[PDB]
Order: structure tokens, then C-alpha cells, then sequence
């Protein structure tokens, strides 16, 4: 249950980066 | 982590431990060639900056994995399942920088190691692998 | 080394449990009270001179270590067996610098930290932690 | 066997240390 | 298994070792709710059945995860990935049956056991759990 | 136990743990030839009834074992100890009976593996090898 | 490669069960 | 701490058990 949730936010936070790495 | 040091003892098999384990790491960097040494400088340069930036989202996610349910074996699963749909560079990043901040926290060893080794494999995909041999 | 380099998986990969491995021992070491700091520092000392002077005793050690018999769990028997009757500084010192020695030679991470873990606790009698803090 | 022979040498090391500190 | 019961010692830690775990075993499954008993009869049935009808499978199947590029770990996440795709009760049950001979050809019982507990975490996924529920 | 069943998931996973542990260990018996199958008998009949005789001081000394300070790897060089200097059957006896009514009421099954694997070394010393063998 | 491949081969078992049954 | 105390119960039951077994 929360290691669903916790992937979710690295996903998040991936976006994060690429955005703002480009 | 002074819970850890309570006796002399328990200090000196500490000094014992880390002197070992900083011996290993030593020689295995000095085995390294050029281009392993190369990746882990960008690993370094990149996910300490993760690291750095989101640090606050790191430590309130460490509080989630210090939960009763929290297991690394199925957090492994779904690191796996993120990664097969989302192929950008970050996640891999931030996940990397997610399991260094768990290392940081784990007094055991063995369980520690265990987790770096299996995640690991799991972060390396060929797509992780792309990435970072692009750079130098 | 270059036997388990073969792949840019494998270089990336090794890059990854590097950086996770130095960045746990860095912050363990920001984490240690002063006591344990010059703990290993004395260790450093003694052990880096003892398989410096050992070097060649401790290579054709290793060699014997690496037959097919041999077993970390039978090997730390024999070292408890040994040290309950001998209370000299001198064949502790030695031990961890063979351990240390196994430990760089071993390429299996697992394996190594529980090596390192169990032999910690066998080398650290009363006897050692009493030489340590009289050193301090 | 080759345990309980790398033990022994071990100790004789250690010996040998002991004596010239 | 006679490559490793060479000496009468071997025999006796073989002995020693078995009777361990097996009472462990069936003191485990004296502590289990009828429920739990359910479940595991069931999976003896069907995993017994499917393991008889692909033995042949599973033999070769095992030849080349015998390879030295082969590892546990990557196994796991290549199995998770199946599961995500597909969400019958044969893929399930035929990598239980494979790693359950994965399990009769590993000597190493620490390796074996990890091996089990992280499979089971993968295996036992949300899809599985209904199968067997139903089948109750 | 029971604090482990919670969910249909963790019933389930328990059962596949089992069928895969079970299935590996009747495997194993299978395998053995007929000298090792005895020696299992003669520990079999001994332990029980060491077990069962010293039912009380079992449990009271699993009590001290549950302690923060205890650690499996410090009690296998006390074992370690004891067994050089008391060279009788019972000790010996009473050992495999105090490490499997650990093993019983572990719940983790990597750790419980790996300390009946590395006891078992402890253990089965040429005096016990010598003992068991006399037996039939 | 292998791992990849056995996996592959487990799901065709799996559907080879699946219809039959 | 308390695994030197165990061993030595340890050793007393065996001492139960190898007189009795005699
Ligand atoms: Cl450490
Ligand atoms: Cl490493
Ligand atoms: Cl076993
Ligand atoms: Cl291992
Ligand atoms: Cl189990
Ligand atoms: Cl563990």
C-alpha cells in the first residue's frame, strides 16, 4: 500500500526533473 | 545511531566494521577502469543534486517506507512497473536518490546491502543504461 | 574485476551500488560520535601496517582461503578457538587484516557483509576492546 | 583443515607482531 | 547432493540441518489457521499437477537458468512484468511450479530460501489472490 | 502468527512460502542416501525428547534470547566455547534442541536459515561426528 | 536473455493451461 | 550478556542428560 503510493511520487518527481532538465 | 553505541564494545565493533567495509570500497574503486569511474560521476553529479533538491520529498517518503506494511521486496515490484511505462531519466534518478536516503537510515547491514544490490538491477534497465552512457 | 564488467549493464550497474555503498558510509562516518572516530582511525594505523609488513603471508592465506573446504562459518570457529587462548594484540590485528584482505577479493557484496559482520563480533572479545580503548 | 591452518598462522603473525612492537 | 555428503561431517551437519528445518516446518504449520491450510492444500494440488504434466518443460527450463548470466533478481522483474500483462491462473501457477524446482536443485539453503520469499512476493500478486480465494 | 495473516494476500503468500519450502525439503530427504536418512532418525529420536523432557528450560532460556542485547552471532561463539572444553553428548543434544525452538518461533525465514546453517558447523565438532556415527 | 526467455516461456505454459482447463 | 548464561544452562542440561543416559 504505501509502495504503490511512494513509486507514484518518484514518478512525480521524475517529471519534475525532465521538465526542468530540458 | 547511539542506540547502536552503547557499550565500548559495541564502539570499537562499529570502528571494526566500517574499517573493513571502507578497505573494500577503496580497493574495488582502485580496480575500476576509466569508463565505470566515469558513470559513477555522473551518478554522483546528478542524483546528489535529486538528492539536494528534493530532499524534503525524500524524508517525508522515508517516514512511508518506515511504515508496518512497508516491504522492500514489493517496493521492488513496483519500482519495476514504473519504469516499464515511464522511460524518462529522472525516476530512475529520483528513485536511486529514494534508495541511497533508505541506505542512509538502515543500521543493519546486511539488510542494507541486500536492498542496494536487488533495486540495483531494477534501476539499471536498458533505458537507465542509454542515458547514461550518452553522457561522456 | 574486468570478469563482471562485461556489459555496460554491468559498469553502470556497479556504478550504482557504488555510489549507494560510498554515500551510506560517508553519512554513517558524519553520524559517529568522536570516540568511535578515533576508534577507527587506531585501526587504520595498526591494520595498515600489519598488512603492509603481512602483505605476502596474507596473499598465499588468501590463496588457501579460496579452496574449495573452506567456509567463513568453520574459519570463525577457529578464531574464537584461537583468540580464548592467546590475548595478544598482535593475532586480532592480524585477523582483520586477512578479513580485510578476503573482503577485497570477494565480489559477491552479500556475501562480504556478512563475513564482515560475523567476524566483527568474534575478533571484538574483552581482551581487544580493552587494547582499543587503552590506544584511545 | 585449511581453516583451522590459517588460524594457526595468524597467530604466529600476531606473535611476531607482539614481539617486535 | 553425494558431491557435497563426502565426509561423515557432512553427513551429521546435513542431518542436523534437516531436522531443523523440518521441525520448524511442522510446528509452523501446527500454528496455522484452517484458512492458511486451505490455501496450501490447494496449491499442492494444482502445482503438483502442473509440474507433472511440464516436467519436461521445467527440466530444460532450469538447464538454462543454470547459466552463468542467469540471476534471481532479474528473474523476479521479468516475472512481474508477465503478471502485469497477463492475468490467468496458469502463469502463475507454472512459476510457482518452476521456482519450487529451481528450489529441489539448490544446495544453498540460504539462497534457496531468499529466493522463495521474494518470488512469493511477485507471485502473490492482487489477480493470484482472487484466484485462490475463489477457489476456497 | 497470526499478527502476520492479516490480509487474504498474506494468507496466500504464506501458502506458497510453505508448498515451496515443504516441496524442497521432501525433495532433499528423498535424495539422501541411507546412512544420512539414520543419522536424521538418531537426532530425531535424541532432541525430541531432550525438547521435551527440558520443555520448561527451553522456554525460559528463549525468554533470555528474546533479550535486545542477545545476538545470534555472539551465542555461537559462547556455543563455539562450551563445546571445546565439554566434550558430552548432551551439550550438544541440548543445543540442537535450544536452536530449534529458536527456529520455531522466528518468523523471518531468511534469518532462522542462516542460523541453523551456521550453528550446525558449530555444532557438529568431530566429537559429535564421532558420537553419531557410533550410533548405528 | 535467459531470464527474459523463461518467463516468456512460463506464460505460454500458463496459457496452455488455462484452456484446457 | 545472555548468551554466555544460555551456553551454560546449556551445559548443565547436557550434564543431566549424560548421567542419566549412562
Ligand atoms: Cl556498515
Ligand atoms: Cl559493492
Ligand atoms: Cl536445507
Ligand atoms: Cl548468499
Ligand atoms: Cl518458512
Ligand atoms: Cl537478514
Amino acid at each position: 500500500r504505501p509502495e504503490i503510493w511512494i513509486a507514484q511520487e518518484l514518478r512525480r518527481i521524475g517529471d519534475e526533473f525532465n521538465a526542468y532538465y530540458a | 545511531i547511539l542506540d547502536y553505541l552503547s557499550t565500548e564494545r559495541d564502539h570499537v565493533m562499529m570502528a571494526v566494521r566500517y574499517y573493513m567495509s571502507k578497505q573494500r570500497l577503496d580497493d574495488l574503486y582502485r580496480q575500476l577502469p576509466t569508463k565505470t569511474r566515469s558513470y559513477i560521476d555522473i551518478i554522483n553529479i546528478y542524483c546528489d543534486k535529486v538528492s539536494n533538491d528534493y530532499n524534503r520529498d525524500m524524508n517525508i517518503m522515508y517516514d512511508m517506507a518506515s511504515t508496518k506494511s512497508f516491504t522492500v521486496y514489493d517496493f521492488n515490484n513496483e519500482v519495476n512497473t514504473i519504469m516499464l511505462d515511464n522511460k524518462g531519466l529522472g525516476v530512475r534518478l529520483a528513485t536511486i536518490s529514494f534508495i541511497t536516503e533508505l541506505g542512509r537510515r538502515c543500521m543493519n547491514p546486511v539488510k542494507t546491502i541486500k536492498m542496494f544490490t536487488l533495486l540495483s538491477h531494477t534501476i539499471c534497465d536498458d533505458c537507465f543504461v542509454d542515458y547514461i552512457t550518452d553522457i561522456s
